[PDB]
């Protein structure tokens, strides 16, 4: 289709990058516009497998709720409010870094990193573990990418996550989809990470945006969609070993995700 | 005029130099007359000011003595009711202040309310031949068991912090209406415990994820509760509330002199030896199991909605 | 050195035997040709393969000892078959297998099972240090068994499809742990935390006199990234050794009994 031109930029993630293929190929038409949507996304996600990107393009499409003039103007403000929703992630979430403190994270994340930059841009020393991410390296980049931030880093291994759990003081990861009873789905390697950092009375963040909210209730990890695992890409983290979850709408507790999933009509 | 700055200043300077009234519905009363106060003998055209106004004086309480979380709440409350009545309004500029004068009256009323409706249900979750455990000296805990204690027959245990041994003094009041109370030090808690039926608490606020903030040795009776499997029910007002989650809060104990650990008769060790005397401490939420206010009990989860209502989103920083 | 020879010789002949029997073999056939010089080359063939279980069997065997150095090897190789025979009762048809990293006790265990007409499904874990798991599967795919390799991180995903959890160890610590590879610890962790059982098969030339209190009380000579790490004894439900079944709570009377 056209998402693969617009990944020129690494910054934006592939959920915003369907959001923006969508706004530009919105003003195409030559009711009946709500099929065409619905195909438009549909072959958006043939391509990449993700729940991100259907959940982001289901809330675009959410906006419904010649006579073009309204519909065009809202997905440029839309646009800009995932724009500014990683800034306001990161100013709410800064604040619970102290100085000396051990983060543990897991692979690459574009919102972790940002917090990150923030609370050294607040003045704070903190080292950063990060799993290397065998199924594709990415924690070797993030650390790259944090190595030229002065923050001392250091790679481990997968293996080797509950061995550095105690040296630990907090753990914050991203998440890919937030699901209605309070859980998160993240990359394969975050269940048992949370597990041990459960057993170690660690506490555990998620951070995550307002478009990545999916109208999912899993019972156990056999009870996602065979579509969004693919050797599995993704798991299902239970509410229980989460502590907080730093959003756009403010920090809000498992139990409280609930109430804006409904309340946001998706 | 002059006199309104002056009763601020004062109020300042009590607040920060030491404590105030020995009972929180006292200072939350006044805390609302002096905003009643600034509100009537000031100058403004619209509510934008006034609101700036409240603020810059809500801040300036707040840095006066940030380990009460009372004076904020009473802060948040009345901006709350400003943009209540700007919204009802405009949704003006002529009958704003009756209105807020009357706001401010009922809620008064209400929190003068707020102790018998507390009060009131105290035979619900006591029954007789009961064992209860308090920690502390609290107001509405003595009021809960003694308004219980009028019609059943059960047994308290109030343990004394060891800084402060407030709890003799609750022991004292407990034993002159007839409960048959015992005193003890906080060392044997988690011998007392496997005979104790219920624990009953105070707390200084509540914190936004179910948390509170209460005085020292809670924590290890909590854990106690947890690790026996005993149901623990802390009865605080809706004033307490506190939109703020919990933070690194570095400073979120209050820190006094030593002299009430150590004496400063002890001799030259004392210039090698360093000793730390917390008043407070955070208890984790998942060791609390029911919250009793003045509209009945709740669970912890129900917190964040319970604060929605109170406090607007944008002034949770104030 | 004047053994590195015999010992890299050793361990290129006969691919059955492990470290601290290849350790052994050199000791006591440089017997014939005391105990300082016993001891230095102990402390060399340690330092040279640095594992546990290697200083474990020159100690054992400095304690046990030339006629009287034949009895330890000629026990220590029926021993595999004894452990195999006891611990192959536990698997019932059906059930699913889930292990670490390749190891040949374990894998006599699994044989004995399969020879005592039993159908089971194996799950191995790739060891990404080095790749093991790979190895282990591709050693046990021609015994006719459906065996499968998952990832280092999918321990967690596939802990719900799993009755039981068998793994080997390297060495057994005196509160009742093991000493096994860097991602057994998460394992036993999981496993424990939906009530699967753990299983740790391991041989009786492997007792330590270690008693770790977390993971930084592991000597740094045996962890080198590390390669070992250190599993709390109340996440193990049974050890099955040459000297019967025995609880992790029974290991100290029997390290205290084989005088270390």
């Amino acid at each position: 289709y056209f998402k693969s031109q617009m990944k020129e930029d690494p910054d934006m993630a592939s959920a915003v990058a369907a959001i923006r293929t969508l706004l530009e190929f919105l003003k195409r038409d030559k009711q009946g516009l709500r099929a065409n949507l619905t195909s438009a996304i549909e072959t958006l996600c043939g391509v990449d497998s993700s729940v991100a990107v259907s959940s982001g393009g289901e809330l675009f499409l959410r906006f419904i709720s010649k006579c073009k003039k309204i519909m065009i103007e809202r997905g440029e403000l839309f646009l800009r409010r995932i724009s500014l929703s990683r800034n306001k992630i990161a100013d709410l979430c800064h604040t619970f870094i102290k100085d000396g403190a051990t983060i543990l994270t897991h692979a690459y994340s574009r919102v972790v990193l940002r917090v990150l930059e923030a609370a050294v841009a607040a003045k704070k020393r903190f080292s950063v573990y990060v799993t290397e991410s065998q199924p594709d390296l990415s924690g070797k980049k993030m650390a790259k990418a944090l190595c030229h931030l002065n923050v001392p880093v250091t790679v481990v291994l997968d293996a080797a996550v509950g061995y550095i759990m105690e040296k630990a003081d907090l753990v914050i990861v991203g998440a890919e989809g937030v699901v209605e009873n309070g859980g998160i789905i993240n990359k394969i390697g975050t269940n048992q990470m949370a597990v041990c950092a459960k057993a170690q009375n660690k506490p555990f963040y998620v951070v995550a945006e307002s478009f990545k909210f999916v109208r999912l209730f899993p019972l156990n990890q056999q009870d996602v969609p065979d579509k969004f695992k693919y050797h599995p890409w993704v798991d299902y983290t239970a509410p229980s070993l989460i502590t907080l979850l730093f959003t756009d709408l403010g920090v809000l507790t498992p139990s409280a995700v609930s109430d804006e999933l409904i309340k946001l009509y998706l | 005029g002059s006199e309104l700055s002056e009763r601020i200043e004062s109020f300042v300077e009590t607040l920060k130099r030491g404590g105030g009234p020995r009972s929180s519905e006292e200072m939350a009363r006044e805390t609302l007359g002096l905003l009643r106060q600034i509100i009537t003998d000031h100058r403004w055209s619209n509510a934008g000011e006034l609101m700036e106004l409240i603020r810059r004086e809500g801040r300036r309480m707040t840095a006066a003595q940030p380990s009460e979380t009372t004076v904020g709440n009473m802060v948040r409350r009345v901006l709350k009711i400003i943009r209540e009545e700007y919204g009802r309004l405009h949704g003006h500029y002529a009958q704003l202040q009756s209105n807020i004068i009357e706001a401010i009256n009922e809620l008064l009323v209400e929190l003068e309310g707020t102790m018998e409706n507390i009060a009131a249900q105290a035979l619900e979750h006591i029954h007789s031949n009961e064992v209860i455990m308090t920690i502390g000296f609290s107001r509405t805990v003595e009021a809960f068991l003694k308004e219980a204690a009028r019609k059943r027959k059960f047994h308290v245990i109030v343990a004394e912090c060891a800084p402060f041994c407030q709890g003799h003094e609750m022991a004292v009041n407990l034993s002159k209406a007839g409960i048959e109370t015992t005193v003890m030090t906080d060392a044997a808690i988690f011998a007392v415990m496997s005979r104790v039926n219920k624990v009953i608490i105070g707390t200084k606020t509540i914190l936004a994820n179910g948390a509170l903030r209460a005085v020292t040795g809670t924590h290890t009776l909590a854990l106690a509760a947890k690790h026996h499997s005993t149901p623990l029910i802390v009865c605080a007002p809706m004033f307490k509330l506190s939109p703020q989650f919990p933070n690194e809060e570095d400073s979120f104990h209050k820190f006094v002199a030593p002299e009430e650990v150590l004496p400063f008769t002890e001799g030259d060790i004392l210039e090698k030896v360093s000793v730390h005397c917390p008043v407070f401490d955070y208890v984790p939420p998942e060791l609390i199991t029911l919250f009793i206010s003045n509209i009945g009990g709740n669970a912890p989860s129900y917190i964040y909605r319970l604060m929605s209502e109170l406090y607007h989103p944008d002034d949770h920083v104030l």
